[PDB]
């Protein structure tokens, strides 16, 4: 439209102290970074600053040509660094937090955010120029309940191998609908019908007011007497929920919370209420879940289409929490693939020829569904299973239901339903939600060297007691979960001791487990407890209370 | 019938046989001039 | 591709498929399977080569238009008010809807109530309160199937004439539409959703062995369908009641044998069903003789003609609009049943003849 700026800027192709050092920042080391502030762009040439929201498109062609001019003139040796320069303009105010999800605003620079999920190095000439990646934008929220339009980005061999999972980065660009499928020989994009190019990937308050109330002990007393107000459930469930809420080097762990009811009762739907508090909850329902249900599958593809890299919700909740529903209703075929990944929460190959890692570090929360009746058959529960041992043995705790016919307890739930229906009919608190969630990020206590033995001493005594009358009938693996469970206790109170009130409650956990595995004759042998060579080497470590097996001459490990 | 091409692949996976096997046998028995290969040549030439 | 209204269509229909183009106004605003309710110079003459007909045969052969998105009432209502003065009105009202049924009063009793609806909306952004009724009836051993009573319900609007399940069933099994020119299978779940805002009668419910077993479970619980084939993904709304009848594989044998493994159906689906029914025949010669007579009676129209006083369907639809009016039911009447409900849960364990333990 105008003429004064176009020719001058085209002839350009024919606070600055930071720029002076930043232009030389790239070197043979190949740090592969380019950080440019947007405010400097308006500062150096102000005529462009007004043209940025009008005609940003021509800048893309100019930027690639302009970069070579300066570099080639200085030192031709630097030419062999990635053989590419990427435009990395910073943000351009405006900012759409929720209204950006519109197809009406095409041909405009768009500011957004996203996370790199996976890389396609492990996968095998027109189609070879580009690859396929699975990207989401909408996070888990109550308002985000309506299903959004998923993004499918295309890598044109530029950001391959340079992207790593876990980068909370921001995406900026223009959505041109340059639909390359005009030859009608491929598939197509969802409702947001536009080809999405990648231009920005980084490489290297009410919180305070609530935090003031967090340390307060006045609210710290009633907090564990309001944890489960929806149905009041059972005392064991609240413990599992509280542990799941906190979700707590190789300092990792997994929690297996078990429920014993039936699907018809909302007990099966009790896990639905977690998404109100949880940040990342996806319902699988079993077979035919939403896109990829954490399981990898292969389909037959036409002549020219891309094989699918399966991105589970496991990747999307890195250092997060992932919720799984109806775990036992999944297909037998899916079990075979998922059995190996669950063991290591990743894919690890140590052949020294092919190496890769895919992160999956959410807290696996799933509920088992009893097959048919609870204990109607008269045969053994454990000894009458044709299934494979290692998959079943993923459950740390096997809780059994207590009491069968309690009308008084059942009486309360019915009135809750009746009262609930009253409120919904016409008639003419985020402060508490974030209290527990925020705590798990700030509390990181330290350990005392002279008291580390005493902590581990107590539990070791309980193990050797069970070896008097028996033949190795207790496994350390069950204990292995118990030690991490006590961890949240110190994270909550930071009182340096454990009260005897909590001790009685944790006892009820173990007694339920013995009920299910042992025949009902447990009423005769275990009365007193109830009424009142690689693996061998692991037991040896507990006698000295040293986890590290390479603690001898650790001074030479630091040198390496 | 009922053992068509879209389901025979999954049977190998059910037998703990990955996609490597299907090329070695399934993709090679039809090139042998099997009746099943000729069945697709005549019945499914336009019916698909 | 809008399809013409089947209800307005006659028995011999041959529907005509409209081909209309819908703009963004149609995006996430329409439901799959429901009714649409919103001078020259230099002597440049002809004779220059370059004329081709490839661009004429494609669009011209199709349909090219654009579209963009008192006393009579009282008269029916008067019967409800005036008839109240007659004693035992409720008893006669039950018979009134089933002129062509003999016996099986308990069977129609559940169906009769199934008509009444009432689904609460979501205003506090909470959970969806379920307002439909899902009843399954156990009947014949699949010989002269007493599901034939289903045919009576057909004489009513807002219903789907389900062809059981053993059918091609292109709907509800949506598939990719873009095999580089076109595909026969489309993205459409009309197989069930067609009765949205209505009542659905599903026949041959025992044929859900593999394909439907996964399908119906998702539909029943969530009231929506999550179709996903890597090119399409969306959720819909399938709000309707499910009327179905189930028969055993080869006969009724659980009278003497326990239901464990004997009924041989899928528990997680039948578990979600609200009610069940049993059809016991009795040696009542008064009704056994009269079962067929009431059937043949429609052949004796020579000496008897039945006058039409009111439509048995129009009166029902008067209650439909009553839903927008507010009942303002007090809590006093409501909780009284709830208090008695405590007695109901205990008395189920009183040792009466058992049929199916549900609680």
């Amino acid at each position: 439209p105008r003429l004064e700026i176009h020719h001058r800027f085209k002839n350009f192709l024919r606070g600055h102290n930071v720029f002076k050092e930043r232009i030389s920042d790239m070197c043979k080391e190949n740090r592969e970074s380019l950080v440019v502030n947007y405010e400097d762009l308006a500062a150096r040439e102000h005529v462009l600053a007004y043209f940025l929201p009008e005609a940003p498109a021509e800048l893309l062609q100019i930027f690639d040509e302009a970069a070579l001019e300066v570099v080639l003139a200085m030192y031709p040796k630097y030419d062999r660094i990635t053989n590419h320069i990427h435009v990395r303009i910073s943000h351009l105010p405006l900012v759409e937090e929720l209204r950006s999800l519109r197809q009406l605003h095409l041909n405009q620079l768009i500011r957004t955010s996203g996370v790199v999920t996976s890389c396609t190095g492990v996968l095998p000439t027109i189609y070879q120029n580009y690859q396929r990646i699975r990207i989401q934008e909408s996070p888990g929220k109550v308002a985000a309940g309506r299903l959004p339009r998923s993004k499918d980005a295309i890598l044109l061999a530029d950001l391959v191998d340079s992207c790593k999972p876990g980068d909370e980065i921001e995406l900026t660009g223009i959505y041109h609908n340059n639909y390359d499928g005009s030859l009608n020989t491929a598939n197509g994009f969802p409702v947001f019908a536009t080809v999405i190019l990648a231009n920005h990937v980084a490489k290297k308050e009410d919180v305070k007011m609530i935090t003031s109330l967090s340390k307060d002990q006045q609210i710290g007393e009633k907090i564990f007497a309001s944890i489960a107000p929806s149905i009041y459930g059972h005392e064991d469930i609240k413990r599992g929920l509280a542990l799941a809420l906190f979700g707590g080097h190789k300092v990792r762990g997994d929690i297996n919370v078990l429920l014993c009811g039936d699907p018809g009762t909302a007990k099966s739907q009790f896990l639905k209420y977690i998404e109100k508090v949880s940040s990342r909850a996806i319902f699988t329902t079993g077979q035919g879940a939403s896109a990829v249900g954490l399981t990898a599958y292969v389909q037959r593809h036409p002549v020219s289409r891309e094989w699918t890299l399966e991105a589970g919700a496991l990747v999307l909740a890195d250092r997060g929490v992932c919720l799984i529903d109806e775990f036992d209703k999944m297909n037998d075929q899916d079990r075979t693939s998922i059995h190996e990944a669950m063991e290591q929460q990743s894919i690890s190959i140590s052949k020294a020829g092919i190496v890769t890692s895919l992160q999956a570090r959410c807290t696996v929360i799933a509920a088992a569904n009893p097959i048919g009746g609870r204990y109607d058959p008269s045969l053994t529960f454990s000894e009458n299973v044709d299934l494979t041992e290692p998959i079943i043995s993923r459950f740390d705790i096997l809780c059994v239901v207590r009491d069968t016919v309690d009308p008084v307890q059942d009486e309360m739930l019915a009135r809750f339903v009746v009262g609930s229906h009253v409120r919904h009919h016409p008639s003419n608190q985020e402060v508490l939600k974030k209290y527990i969630i925020y705590a798990k990020e700030r509390v990181h206590p330290k350990l005392n060297q002279m008291d580390q033995d005493k902590v581990a001493k107590m539990y070791s005594d309980l193990r050797k007691e069970s070896m008097a009358t028996g033949s190795i009938p207790i496994t350390v693996r069950h204990i292995e979960s118990m030690i991490r469970m006590a961890e949240a206790h110190a994270r909550i109170h930071l009182r340096d001791y454990v009260i005897e009130d909590d001790v009685n409650m944790a006892i009820r956990v173990m007694l339920e487990s013995f009920i299910d595995t042992q025949k009902f004759s447990v009423m005769r042998s275990m009365r007193k407890t109830f009424a009142r060579p690689e693996k061998d080497l692991v037991d040896k470590a507990r006698q000295i209370n040293i986890h590290n097996l390479s603690a001898f001459y650790d001074s030479e490990l630091f040198r390496m | 019938s009922q053992v068509s091409e879209h389901s025979i692949i999954k049977d190998f996976t059910k037998q703990k046989y990955p996609e490597h096997a299907i090329h070695k046998v399934l993709q090679l028995m039809l090139r042998r001039g099997e009746i099943q290969h000729r069945m697709q040549r005549k019945v499914l030439y336009r019916l698909k | 591709r809008i399809q013409e209204t089947q209800a307005e269509l006659p028995r011999g229909s041959i529907p005509r498929s409209l081909e209309v183009i819908l703009r963004a106004e149609a995006v996430e605003s329409a439901q799959a399977g429901d009714k649409c309710d919103f001078g020259v110079d230099g002597y440049e003459t002809e004779g220059i080569r370059g004329l081709r007909a490839l661009g004429v045969r494609d669009l011209s052969y199709r349909l090219v238009f654009l579209a963009c998105c008192n006393q009579m009432t009282v008269k029916e209502w008067e019967k409800v008010f005036e008839m109240s003065q007659d004693k035992n009105l409720y008893h006669n009202l039950c018979t009134s809807l089933f002129p062509t049924i003999h016996g099986n009063d308990e069977v129609k009793r559940g169906v009769l109530l199934m008509l009444f609806g009432g689904v609460p909306k979501t205003t506090g952004e909470g959970t969806s309160l379920r307002g439909d009724i899902n009843v399954c009836i156990v009947g014949d051993p699949s010989t002269a199937k007493s599901q034939f009573l289903k045919h009576v319900e057909e004489f009513s609007p807002r219903a789907v004439y389900t062809s059981g399940k053993a059918s091609s069933a292109a709907g509800l099994t949506a598939a990719v539409v873009r095999d580089e020119e076109s595909h026969e299978f489309v993205i459409e779940a009309g197989a069930l959703m067609l009765a949205d805002n209505g009542v659905c009668c599903i026949d041959e419910f025992d044929k859900m062995d593999v394909r439907d077993q996964v399908a119906i479970h998702e539909a029943m619980e969530q009231q929506t369908i999550s179709i996903t084939k890597a090119g399409v993904k969306a959720t819909l709304n399938a709000r309707t009641s499910i009327l179905a009848a189930a028969n055993p594989i080869s006969g009724h044998y659980d009278r003497s044998k326990s239901l464990k493994q004997n009924i041989n159906l899928s528990a997680p689906i039948m578990s979600r069903f609200d009610l069940f029914f049993i059809l016991v025949d009795e040696c009542n010669e008064v009704t056994d003789y009269a079962i067929a007579r009431r059937i043949v009676d429609l052949h004796s129209r020579i000496e008897e003609s039945i006058d039409r006083v009111y439509s048995l369907d129009d009166i029902r639809r008067y209650l439909l609009f009553a839903r927008q009016f507010k009942p303002k039911i007090s809590k006093e009447s409501e909780d009284f049943i709830v208090e008695q409900y405590k007695h109901l849960r205990q008395r189920d364990g009183s040792g009466v003849t058992k049929s199916s333990w549900r609680i």
